[PDB]
């Protein structure tokens, strides 16, 4: 076993979770999962080969096959993985959240024979029991990790943060039965943890990514090939995702600080195009970089590409979906609010924020553009025709006048399609985000729409010059 | 008897190194699995009950059922976070037990070595033993007499053996650890906590989104609470022998062996350890 | 191992044995008794007023009321008089089941492990390379006597030889740090 | 009469042999059969007891066809792999309860159906402990073999 | 809900020759249309009996009959072998539950009860013989809902029910 | 062969002897002699109404009422109060059982008939209230109770068996 | 009489060569002296599951026994546990084949394709105290023929 | 020589005798007397087709059709359908084997094309339907011998054997 | 799908393909790639008796043909040499597997008449004679497969599997 | 070794015997009672008792009714008619 390389990278506002959903707990702290890059690089692998079998076969293939393929790499039920990953964060603590003391004994008092929900929220620095049945009362409490203005700030101006909040910040208590103090003392304490561990937030989270080999892996028949694939989908891992929760929004944002190796004959060409973005000092300059790391792994340098191969399995475009990375969507603007445009992309996301209210004029265009790009949207089929004239855009074959078509999304009846793009609670964003800089204090946004494979097809340039405006009015 | 089941949990939080707690745990599933079983009505609990928690929360209106299946999830999260914070290791019965038994190997003439491996990030060793498995799905290799997690001895002599085997080749192995026809000429001891800085279990998850799965259709998150070893964990092992012949081999492996994985999942980072101390008694 | 309520000390766990079990110990000891000089009334009288309580879980050397031994059987353990002495000769208490509890108690009372074996290559388990094995755990006690016949030199073995005996290894798995036992001879441990 | 473990055995496994319907499920029910009664003696019957229960996710048709597989043949395990698998493996265990004796089948069915006999069960359970764990640990070992031999490997 | 009425698939069928007056309204709601018959209804301590069969009541909890529950009439007002209940739906104890139903109901049961001179002696009962799930699906599976069947019959997955849910404890007296 | 009725311990107390409790024999299957009561049948899927406390038959399996077993005739002048199963003893689901009982038998239980009027939501009710956790406690045992005046000085358990068995299920209307 | 000692000489004869590896004949070697004793201990039915449970007879091993019944030049393919559990149970079945305790046609068709293998189970149960009494002289001459035409390991 | 055709036992009726007056002679393969019936033939690979009992060879071996192999030739028809097949009686698996045959028998088979239709997916088949039980003892083995529904006490076995022994598959399509 | 035939090997050379052109597709079914040979088909109850082999129809189980399955037409449009059948491969009798197959497919098997006028009378062969397997390769095993054995460098590792797999029954007159 | 089921008495071994065993231990009795003036009626006369009780499984100083011996073998046992004073002295009991 051997060190491969080494990847001094840096996260902006990185959510990274954990047993109780934050990056921290009364326990310990980690604003990096190691686990999480090993589960993303493999994400960003199976994008990344499906976007070289996109352009060079015109096939697609399943997920379960394509890491059957790269079982090789990072291993299996079959095979350990070859690569190991080894963060080590900056600043190596403890750190555990510790809650003081928390006096809250009335608002207990304010509980009895009712069945409310109380509601944190915090004011300038003090946070107040919300009971919903009018008592704002306040609490005086003391803890660590000092929340210092910005992210009060920054949680409660963005208004993605401030709605996955309505989760953490509220339940309901019944009394009418049987209630006690002892009891109640410690539901309410932890719903204060449970609250203010929200607010463990972080920019600029400064950590390594140790990469390793084992030298024991014989080259079975791309070892030395399929290894340095994955190196690429790595590197587009870096500069495409980010770690931890709501990447696809610019949270966790990576970048590259500075690039280390210590076998010349396989990061070779991964270093180099890693270290052209150490000095990045113009948007349509890294623009090319984007589009410069990208072809090196298409029909330039092409690695060995071989697909012919009894591993993989098309897929079925009636019943499967597929993420790959369509070269032309892409777009790389400049900033110097990180904050602000952080809390900007609510309103080109939103169906009723202040950019696709202007680009995609209508509602239902505009709506069924989310349904279709901005992952699952909540949309109750219960009111009038706003189902099936939002189906009439997404309909496999019908009247169309945006090219929104889904590959077996049928009118009159629902095929495997028609439920999953309609009503599946997890289904990932193809319009994302990501802020991107380092040793230049430039800041560039980027924004890029993920091809998928229920997708009859897109025309290209509208949907891009959608995605144009897009990132114009999110600054 | 149920009576008794009903107090199991108080029990953990009162006793903090002192009760089974490979017992303790096992009790707790019945609990556990019984969840919607036991907050029915059933009362006659203490003011220092956990589950009277449960009836007072609510999570959910249109669903009787839908409310308790969040409220056991919770459960077993608070589980997790009450062995991990009361369950504290005392380490003076361990080093009381070693220094016994280090001083029985030198009556019987051995060479011991003596080795603390401190534990650098959250360890998982034994995982798919039965210690909240029938809670958390994994488990932590556990001795319910010394009531301490452990690394078993045939763990650290199969991990050191592949070292040496891999580095010195078949032949030296072979001569150290003996095969079919030869008996080994090291013996190794089970590695128990002698001391840690604040905790000794630690809860963790693995959400799983993308494993067996065909596309992005079948993807949605299996989160998997469990127990980890906490990090900053000392464990103490011996090592010992009669042929000198062995004794290089050994001290030159150990501190390699231990940074990189020891355990489970140390593929992204989970079991690495470090080289606290090496003590060698020579026999005479 | 052992989980109890009320009780001003806690109990990890505790020592258990039956009563076929010490009558297999007294049987040894009537017979050695009448097959030789030596007689050890002393442990014959501990294990005779043990013995007297038969048909009842008994609990010597602690106050327990009712337990659950083994996560599995809850027994309601009456206590013995506090003067019968320790035979085990420790502070942990001993609990002296009926014998049909106690063939279960002690069953699952072994520690029983699953071991594995690794490809060399792949790092994953072989191919039926995963087995099992049974440990009987820390500190048991096991009783046998060790019987001689006048020669000259059963009187050196008992003199010397067996006086300079205390440590010994037994079994298998040594090299995984199994089989390191004690002897401790009645004889002055009575 | 009375039937030996191994006859108990045979007869118990050809109703869920035949019951389990993908191959994917009876591949599950052979990962079953062989840790689950290694669980068994680490942590005890009754905590393994309801382990599988849970597991299991007896729904209301789950829990109604598991019934039927008691008294008719056509009835057939529906649900995902691993909860019929569970599923079969908890009626292995009751289907040894229920003919030697152990628990009457009414108070059976009318534990695992409805929620107030629950904890009703939870204590007989520990009653008649030392009677299932001095035998069903030797029928289940031959549940374990049958399905070795009976259902290709992972 | 309206006046609701259970018939029992249990094989004589001359009891689902009995079945009278249809929805009225639309209350069809044991949803057949292409995995097979859903929200399956299940009664606990009966039986058909399958002569006069009115599911006659027992004692034992282990004994069960399955049928299927549709708006129905008391056999052209014919109130003496009928119960007619009304729960809120939290008491109904279906099976291959789909979708939901509203929260009260008036279900009409067959009844029977207990005559002397013999024992009880109930004993459970499958479903097979092809011939039957014919003539069972085209008498009291169609004259209920032939509306269907030139579609979901050969995708009929509906025996594949009939044959897996449908066994009962028949008195065989 | 000898013909028992069905009383049990209800919170309510609409069910005072209703019968003549003996048959001109003294047997009685609910023992209460060595540890408690023994062999105290359950009934699944009925209701006691709390009010004229016969028995309702309900759909649901988790409807929950048990009672002791006593030979008696059934008061042969009202006919209207029961519905006079015949079971061969292997078919009934008892608790604490005792000697098995293999042989036909006829039992008597208080019912009353559905009376559609309004829909039925049944609720549990455990047995506590002291001022009658002793009063009828003596009336439906006196029976058997003056008897029990050696069984009760100084064999006092059963007053805390009716605390955890019966637990059965009133209407509650 | 000595003509299960000439049916053990045709039976080992076979196993003999359809054990190619010759670490798969010291397997074999000792399956034959432990499965003997097991069956004298533990009975004739809990060997015959642990037995046919080691096999993991699935159908390809089914066919190579199958044929082996008929060809001379079969052979057993897996590693030394499951083709030496695979040849003693051949060595059972031939048994019983050549001494009418099972119709051949039956054992055959049992073997072959998916449940049938149950029955055979189930029938084999119910001739448990007839086999264990008639194949004692049989598997001790297994035993020896083991012990010598095969080497130690 | 000594002529045989095949005859089995299905749920359908085309089976009812299927082929023209038995040989004659006083020569059969299954014995009816003591043990209900013997040396019934299994024969593998073949489906019944729910209709016109004949024998379409599959492929698996796990397709059974049990049935009685009798002597006779085919309809004295055309022999467009039957196997016409002679073996040494070694050769054909029989179940509950009695009293040894010892010579050739030629023997006839109701045999069907392979129907390149579509797919063959068989149905397992067991015998059940009493009423059914008895009308194939009505239609078959009350006239292969006569021996039978005359002078037998033992048709109850006859009855028992049907749903015990013969158990074979079917396309159904 | 894909209409495929099924070659046997036996020792003759009455195979002498005597079928049509390769898959018309991409895929066979008969693997030799690197494990050797993969997905031979297992027919039972016929023997082939290689007078132009044609796999007469036994009944005796005992009897079996192995072969592997290529996809080809039954010998332009002679389909009479072979009997045509249509299985939705779940049955397909496959030793060796390797990989999936789909859920219908054709098979050709070359097919005799039932050889009357003889009593079967089958005997067991196996394959030997390394002239024999030097010819069957050539014969089929590079006719069929002149693309193997090339990207293949060990052949003689799947010779003798010929030799070890391939054995048969033949009525040997 | 015994499985006491069928009772509440719980015994964990038992004596097991056979009549063939006792028969042979009759010959022995009756035969040296004639080469000898010494006889044993107290020992042939309880073997007496029990032989009266053949083709039927009994215990002697016990109330089991049935039992399952060395984990395989049911057995539906019939206690004698009265008793027999212990043959063997000892609280376990003889079938």
């Amino acid at each position: 076993e051997e060190l491969l390389m080494s990847l001094k990278l840096k996260a902006l506002y990185p959510l990274t979770g954990g047993y109780n959903r934050h990056s921290i707990n009364p326990f310990y702290e980690e604003l990096v999962r190691p686990t999480e890059i090993k589960g993303l690089w493999r994400w960003w692998n199976r994008v990344l080969f499906n976007t070289l079998a996109y352009s060079t076969k015109g096939k697609l293939y399943t997920y379960e096959s394509i890491d059957r393929l790269f079982e090789d790499v990072f291993g299996s039920e079959n095979k350990k993985s070859a690569v190991r990953l080894e963060v080590i964060t900056d600043e190596g603590n403890d750190n555990r959240f510790e809650l003081s003391y928390v006096e809250l004994d009335k608002v207990i008092d304010c509980l009895r024979n009712y069945k409310r929900k109380v509601s944190l929220d915090f004011i300038d620095n003090t946070l107040i029991a919300e009971i919903e049945g009018s008592t704002k009362i306040p609490i005086s409490f003391k803890s660590n990790l000092d929340i210092d203005k910005i992210i009060k700030d920054l949680v409660h101006n963005n208004k993605l943060l401030s709605f996955e909040l309505l989760g953490f910040k509220s339940v309901e208590i019944d009394a009418t039965k049987i209630s006690d103090k002892k009891i109640l003392k410690e539901i309410l304490r932890d719903l204060i943890t449970n609250y203010l561990e929200y607010f463990n937030i972080k920019q600029e989270v400064t950590f390594t990514l140790n990469i390793y080999l084992d030298k024991s892996r014989e080259h079975k028949q791309n070892f030395e090939d399929k290894l340095k694939f994955a190196l690429y989908s790595l590197l587009v891992f870096i500069l495409l995702g980010g770690i931890g929760r709501k990447t696809s929004r610019g949270f966790g944002s990576l970048s590259i600080i500075d690039v280390k190796c210590y076998d010349n004959s396989i990061c070779k060409k991964i270093e180099d195009l890693a270290k052209n973005f150490l000095k990045i000092s113009s948007g349509n300059e890294l623009k090319s970089k984007i589009e410069s790391i990208l072809d090196c792994i298409k029909n330039s340098c092409i690695d060995t590409l071989y697909i012919e191969n009894n591993i993989l399995s098309e897929i079925d475009p009636k019943k499967n979906v597929v993420y790959f990375i369509n070269s032309d969507l892409f777009e790389v603007k400049r900033i110097n609010d990180k904050e602000k445009v952080l809390a900007n992309i609510y309103k080109a996301v939103s169906s009723e924020g202040c950019c696709i209210k202007s680009i995609i004029t209508d509602k239902y265009v505009r709506k069924s553009f989310l349904i279709a790009f901005g992952g699952y949207r909540k949309v109750e089929k219960d009111k009038g025709l706003d189902i099936g004239f939002i189906k009439n855009y997404l309909c496999e074959t019908c009247e169309t006048v945006s090219s929104f078509n889904i590959v077996d999304f049928l009118l009159s009846e629902g095929s495997f399609m028609s439920d999953y793009i309609l009503q599946y609670e997890h289904r990932n964003s193809l319009l994302r985000f990501k802020l991107i800089s380092d040793n230049s204090n430039n800041s560039y946004l980027i924004g890029y729409i993920l091809h998928s494979s229920y997708f009859k097809k897109i025309d290209i340039k509208y949907v891009r010059c959608i995605l144009e405006k897009l990132t114009y009015c999110v600054i | 008897a149920i009576d008794f089941l009903v107090n199991i949990l108080e029990l953990i939080k009162e006793k903090q190194c002192n009760i089974n707690l490979f017992s303790a745990i096992s009790l707790t599933s019945i609990v556990y699995n019984n969840f919607g079983e036991f907050l029915s009505n059933n009362q006659s609990y203490s003011t220092n009950n956990p589950l009277l928690k449960y009836h007072i929360i609510i999570l959910n209106d249109k669903n009787k059922t839908k409310d308790v299946e969040e409220k056991r999830n919770i459960f077993k999260r608070e589980v997790a976070e009450l062995i991990s914070r009361n369950f504290k290791l005392d380490g003076e019965k361990v080093r009381n037990y070693f220094d016994s038994l280090k001083e029985v190997l030198k009556s019987l003439k051995y060479t011991i070595v003596d080795v603390e491996i401190t534990t650098r990030t959250r360890a998982l060793i034994g995982v798919s033993t039965s210690l909240g498995k029938l809670i958390f799905g994994s488990g932590i290799s556990f001795d319910p007499y010394m009531n301490l997690p452990y690394i078993p001895a045939s763990e650290i002599k199969g991990i050191v053996r592949s070292y040496i085997e891999g580095k010195l080749g078949e032949q030296e192995a072979e001569e150290i650890f003996g095969n079919e026809e030869r008996e080994g000429n090291v013996n190794f001891t089970d590695a128990y906590p002698t001391r840690s800085k604040d905790f000794l279990f630690v809860p963790d998850v693995i959400t799983p989104h993308y494993n067996g799965k065909k596309s992005e259709a079948d993807a949605e998150p299996r989160p998997v609470i469990h127990l980890t070893i906490a990090p900053k964990v000392t464990f103490r092992f011996l090592i010992y022998y009669k042929r000198e012949d062995v004794g290089k081999p050994i001290c030159d492996s150990m501190p390699i062996i231990l940074i990189r994985g020891l355990g489970a999942r140390s593929s992204v980072g989970y079991s690495l350890f470090e080289l606290r101390k090496i003590e060698v008694i020579k026999a005479a | 191992r052992i989980i109890e309520i009320d009780s001003a000390k806690p109990y990890v766990w505790v020592y258990v044995t039956t009563y076929e079990l010490l009558k297999k110990v007294k049987l040894y000891l009537d017979s050695i008794s009448q097959l030789s000089n030596a007689s050890f009334s002393n442990l014959k009288n501990k294990i005779d007023t043990i013995l007297a309580k038969e048909g009842k879980n008994i609990t010597l050397d602690s106050d327990l009321k009712s337990a659950i031994l083994n996560e599995d059987f809850y027994v309601e353990l009456e206590a013995l008089n506090n003067k019968i002495p320790s035979i085990i000769n420790a502070g942990v208490p001993l609990l002296v089941l009926e014998d049909s509890i106690g063939r279960e108690v002690i069953n699952r009372s072994l520690i029983r492990v699953r071991r594995i074996r690794i490809d060399r290559d792949k790092k994953v388990v072989e191919t039926g390379g995963l087995w099992s094995e049974e440990y009987v755990p820390m500190k048991t006690i096991f009783f046998s006597v060790l019987l001689g016949k006048e020669s000259k030199e059963s009187a050196i073995f008992a003199s010397c030889i067996l006086r300079n005996l205390r440590y010994v290894i037994l079994g298998g798995k040594e090299t995984i740090g199994k089989g390191i036992v004690e002897l401790r001879w009645v004889k002055d441990v009575i | 009469l009375y039937e030996e473990d191994y006859k108990l055995a045979l007869e118990a496994f050809k109703k869920v042999f035949n019951a389990l319907t993908h191959y994917g499920a009876k591949q599950a029910f052979r990962s079953r059969a062989r840790d689950l009664v290694e669980e068994i003696y680490n942590s005890g019957f009754i905590p393994t007891f309801f382990y599988i229960i849970s597991k299991a996710e007896l729904n209301s048709d789950s829990l109604d066809s598991l019934i039927s597989l008691f008294s008719s043949d056509n009835a057939i395990l529906r649900g995902s792999d691993e909860n019929v698998s569970y599923s079969a493996y908890l009626f292995i265990i009751l289907y040894y309860l229920i003919k030697r004796g152990i628990i009457e089948q009414k108070f059976l069915i009318q534990a695992l159906r409805c929620e107030k006999t629950r904890l009703d069960l939870i204590d007989k359970l520990y009653n008649l402990a030392p009677i299932i764990s001095a035998k069903i640990r030797t029928y289940l070992l031959a549940i374990k073999r049958l399905s070795e031999a009976l259902i290709e490997a992972r | 809900s309206t006046q609701r009425e259970y018939v029992f698939i249990p094989i004589t069928n001359s009891i689902t020759i009995d079945v009278k007056i249809t929805i009225g309204g639309s209350d069809h709601i044991t949803n057949i249309d292409e995995r097979g018959i859903h929200n399956v209804l299940v009664i606990t301590g009966y039986a058909v009996d399958e002569k006069n069969g009115r599911l006659v009541p027992t004692l034992d909890p282990c004994d069960y009959v399955k049928g299927i529950l549709v708006a129905g009439t008391p056999q052209q007002a014919q109130s003496n072998d009928f119960l007619t209940l009304k729960l809120p739906a939290n008491k109904l104890y279906l099976i291959r539950k789909k979708g939901n139903i509203s929260d009260d109901l008036k279900i009409y049961i067959p009844y029977s009860s207990p005559d002397a001179r013999n024992s009880m002696k109930t004993k459970p009962v499958s479903i097979s013989d092809d011939t039957i799930v014919n003539n069972i699906i085209k008498e009291v599976f169609d004259k209920i809902y032939n509306i269907t069947q030139k579609e979901k019959v050969k995708i009929e997955k509906v025996k594949e029910d009939i044959k897996e849910l449908f066994s009962y404890y028949a008195l065989e007296q």
